[PDB]
């Protein structure tokens, strides 16, 4: 049965552009701290660069008719169109709106569209439309239909501008088709059980040490490097990672045994991977590749693969769990296994290895959402500081 | 009285074209303080 | 049916002509420049291969703009509704806002017209009205300016009395000779004075209070406006506009600002004409709003006192006005408004005023001229 879009689900907008010839594909992405503004993410050539949907998702909270908001404003709903929806930021906490005021991308008309902290006023709430003749005002909303988005104070919609050299996203009198992608469900979540885009822990088999880089010596080059520590470096912030699946929608659905997915760590914003000298090494988003990226957790050591496997589109089945599931890490391409290499805080290097080791499992801690929001405000902090450092120094 | 000598020789070569009218030949009075900005200042300074 | 045709042309705003679809769009004053460029142009003007053959096309762009730009003020809404706070209303004006920026309307109206010139010969060169920038264009700016973005702030109003409205004053009392004033360019301004422009500035009357600063424009503003009420095309409903604006400005006015306004006020009124009742009336609530300022010593503290020129000047108005008005035939309602005048004047002037002992010699030689005062 067809999919509708309800209330507290978390998805992603996205629209398409015709740049050189080529259908490109583009989420609308909005980074909390910093600029207030919302940005283009592509999501295309995810085989090449790896997306990040972690500040694509916007997670509808309110679904209200034209008259009840306007009362509201005066003093699990499924979505129809027609009704004004309350997009919520999931990174941020914050709403999409529009900021009143306008960069000048060559539109006077236009009006720039960022994030509002207050759900008061009419900047924040936004009204679906019908893409085509073949939906109807008060019709459900389903998954794979295509949205035309209204701002309520402006009355301007969603647009798209391709004339502006670098393509940007704002409120304009043009239309453009939004398509919403479902990236999971809140309700339908197992709690206790891992889900995609998770930031977590890998402990080790002793379930005392974990995944960790090199402590802040200063280069970036010696924090590209991964081994394994115990200690506090478990409830510091170098020691956090984040699941991303190699599907844009159903995203956060649950992570099955075999599943390929990409590992990041959130405080330098660089991919695990496995070099050709059968050594891991953090490498840049701009060249993390699926060949070298993908990674999977399995439930035995045992060599039958699982081969191929259905995509379902949906929440699917809990399988593995937070702290009580044993998980190894295996290359989807190479088949090697993740294992310490051994030699003698305890700072033991990580390898990847044919056969491994007998305790190689490896245990799994879901970080609070607080833990990861600070460490992905430390990676944007030291990104825009250094910047400034680097322009001073110049 | 500077207004005046200059708006006396003014008129009296729009006549002497025979046809034609200035903005700034109103009066003093009607006159701005951006048009009264040269003969305030040139006042001022003799004065000084 | 406001709110639907807003809607309409912001869905399609190719409806607003390229200087205002949004994309590399020039602006309403970049247009309008644009426009009396291509109109002075002959080639872009006109077909060039009598008028309904040869479409201005410069007056045709114009007049496309302004038509736009009335339909919008109209389209704005209310100041009531405003008041009550219509959150629809509210966001309708935003859009308007947001459509035309303000800075673009002051330029329009900063604009300048051609006045007609008397030629060698003598007889009117008359600029065809067809082919130029007419005032009407002017006359929906100030719709859409008072109707949208509203005048409301003192700094805003001066600034656009000095940049915009007072050269047109200027223009239309400078047209006011015997040849210039029958000139269809000379009513075509009038009117749009009389029906834009001053009723505006009697609505926002009470903002001129504070106005120390702009001595020099507030009476240069004055002037204009008696030079233009002493016209003959005027016609009733205009004279009487014009009326209504000078006596509303006055009574908010400052009573040292208008002193100068009063030294041709006194070389006018003793004639007793019938383009004096209008200054009748302008004297007499002058006179009975500021009677303390001149019969105390001290007055008001923040206005102060008398300059005893402004006293010297009072008396002979009174005397003038008294003497006149005794040796001319009985009207009945001349000498109905003007037994007002004169008593609120005796009234004013205190009773123990000592005349001047250091009478002025050599005044203005402009103030002893009558033959157009300039």
């Amino acid at each position: 049965e067809i999919q509708f879009l309800r209330t507290d689900d978390e998805v992603v907008l996205q629209c398409t552009a015709t740049i050189h010839k080529e259908q490109q594909k583009l989420c609308l992405a909005a980074e909390g701290f910093g600029n207030r503004l919302c940005f283009l993410e592509s999501t295309s050539n995810s085989k090449n660069v790896p997306p990040d949907l972690s500040i694509c998702t916007f997670v509808l909270e309110q679904s209200l008719s034209v008259r009840a908001l306007q009362e509201m404003l005066a003093n699990h709903r499924t979505l129809l169109y027609g009704h004004a929806i309350l997009l919520r930021h999931s990174y941020s906490g914050m709403y999409l709106c529009c900021l009143s005021t306008s960069r000048s991308s060559t539109d006077k008309l236009a009006f720039d569209v960022g994030l509002q902290e207050d759900t008061t006023g009419e900047a924040c709430w936004w009204t679906i439309h019908p893409a085509s003749k073949q939906r109807s005002e008060g019709e459900k909303v389903r998954v794979g239909d295509d949205l035309i988005l209204v701002s309520v104070s402006s009355e301007r919609y969603l647009h798209l501008s391709y004339g502006n050299g670098s393509l940007h996203v704002d409120a304009a009198f043009q239309q453009t088709l939004w398509s919403v992608a479902p990236i999971s469900s809140g309700s339908e979540a197992a709690q206790g059980y891992l889900i995609g885009g998770d930031v977590l822990r890998l402990l080790h088999g002793h379930m005392d040490e974990c995944l960790t880089v090199p402590s802040g010596e200063h280069g970036e080059e010696q924090r590209r490097t991964v081994h394994y520590e115990g200690g506090a470096v478990s409830v510091h912030a170098r020691s956090l990672w984040r699941l991303e699946t190699l599907r844009v929608a159903w995203s956060g659905s649950h992570i099955r045994w075999g599943q390929p997915f990409r590992l990041r760590h959130v405080t330098t914003g660089k991919y695990l991977s496995l070099m050709e000298d059968k050594n891991l090494l953090l490498m840049d988003k701009e060249k993390a590749d699926v060949k070298s990226t993908a990674f999977t957790f399995r439930s035995s050591k045992e060599k039958l693969d699982v081969g191929v496997r259905k995509e379902v589109d949906g929440m699917g089945t809990s399988e593995i769990k937070y702290g009580d599931s044993v998980c190894y890490i295996q290359h989807v391409d190479t088949g090697l296994w993740l294992t310490y290499q051994s030699v003698d805080s305890i700072q033991r290097k990580a390898i990847m290895h044919h056969e491994g080791h007998m305790d190689d499992g490896i245990s799994l801690s879901r970080s609070q959402h607080e833990e990861s929001r600070t460490a992905r405000v430390i990676r944007s902090t030291v990104f825009l500081f250094n910047r400034f450092i680097r322009g001073l120094d110049a | 009285n500077y207004h005046n000598i200059w708006a006396k020789k003014k008129k009296m070569e729009l006549e002497s074209k025979g046809g034609g009218n200035h903005p700034l030949l109103v009066p003093y009075d009607t006159l701005t303080a951006k048009e009264k900005a040269k003969d305030r200042e040139k006042a001022q300074d003799i004065l000084k | 049916n406001a709110n639907v045709v807003v809607r309409l042309l912001i869905r399609r705003p190719e409806c607003f002509g390229p200087a205002l679809r949004g994309e590399g769009g020039n602006g309403l004053l970049a247009a309008m420049e644009e426009a009396i460029k291509i109109a002075e142009d002959p080639s872009r003007d006109g077909p060039s291969p009598e008028e309904d053959d040869t479409i201005h096309m410069g007056n045709a762009i114009m007049t496309f703009y302004s038509a736009l730009i009335d339909l919008l003020g109209r389209c704005a809404p209310e100041m009531h509704l405003i008041h009550a706070g219509k959150g629809e209303a509210i966001r309708i004006r935003s859009i308007l806002r947001s459509l035309i920026p303000l800075g673009d309307l002051v330029g329009v109206i900063s604009i300048a017209f051609q006045m007609p010139t008397i030629a060698k010969d003598g007889n009117v060169v008359e600029p065809d009205m067809s082919a130029g920038f007419c005032p009407d264009h002017k006359a929906a700016m100030v719709l859409f300016l008072d109707r949208v973005y509203g005048i409301e702030v003192q700094d805003f109003l001066l600034h656009l009395l000095e940049v915009g409205f007072l050269p047109d004053l200027r223009a239309a009392a400078s047209l006011d000779t015997a040849a210039l004033s029958a000139t269809d360019m000379a009513l075509a301004l009038n009117r749009y004075l009389c029906t834009a422009v001053l009723p505006l500035l009697t609505r926002c009357a009470p903002l001129f209070a504070g106005t120390e600063h702009h001595a020099s424009l507030i009476d240069s503003l004055l002037h204009t406006v008696y030079r233009l009420s002493k016209g003959c095309s005027l016609t009733k409903a205009q004279r009487d506009s014009i009326e209504v604006c000078l006596l509303s400005i006055c009574g908010q006015l400052r009573p040292s600002m208008m002193q100068h306004l009063l030294r041709r006020l006194v070389f006018d009124v003793p004639l007793l004409n019938e383009h004096a009742k209008m200054p009748l009336k302008l004297l007499t609530n002058h006179y009975e709003r500021c009677w303390k300022y001149y019969c105390l010593p001290g007055g008001w503290g923040n206005f102060g006192a008398a300059s005893e020129e402004e006293l010297h000047l009072s008396r002979k108005l009174f005397w003038g006005i008294f003497d006149a008005l005794s040796q001319k035939k009985y009207e009945q309602e001349l000498f109905k408004l003007a037994l007002p005048c004169l008593s609120a004047v005796a009234g004013a002037l205190p009773p123990d005023y000592m005349e001047s002992n250091y009478v002025s010699m050599m005044e203005k030689q402009s103030s002893m001229d009558s033959e157009g005062n300039f």
